């Protein structure tokens, strides 16, 4: 993928919603099926034991 | 008696930034002048539903 990124054939984009749909966002005026988009987070533990 | 209206979000911002009305106080003056026409308009229809 790397090799045809270089060659032009493939480049980054990035876009934004157009207001239309960020209007009818899972609800609003009796649209369906289109969810938001959501984050969380998550937290974990680490254990340390004492030598001697 | 009982009305109501939804407006978008995006809306309020779009209608304030070309036209400096809010979009709120117009459906709520829209909502409570639109009641109180009825009422009044259904008052004086009894009176001649029930005149002589």
């Amino acid at each position: 993928i790397k090799k045809q990124m270089e060659a032009g054939a493939l480049v980054e984009i990035a876009e934004g919603m157009a207001t239309s749909i960020a209007e009818l966002q899972e609800g609003f005026n009796g649209s369906t099926d289109n969810p938001w988009n959501e984050m969380g987070f998550r937290i974990d533990k680490q254990v340390i034991e004492a030598k001697s | 008696r009982q009305l109501k209206a939804a407006y978008s979000i995006e809306l309020a911002q779009d209608l304030r930034a070309v036209h400096g009305m809010d979009a709120d106080a117009e459906l709520s003056g829209i909502l409570a002048t639109e009641i109180m026409l009825e009422i009044n308009r259904e008052v004086v229809d009894w009176i001649n539903y029930s005149a002589q």
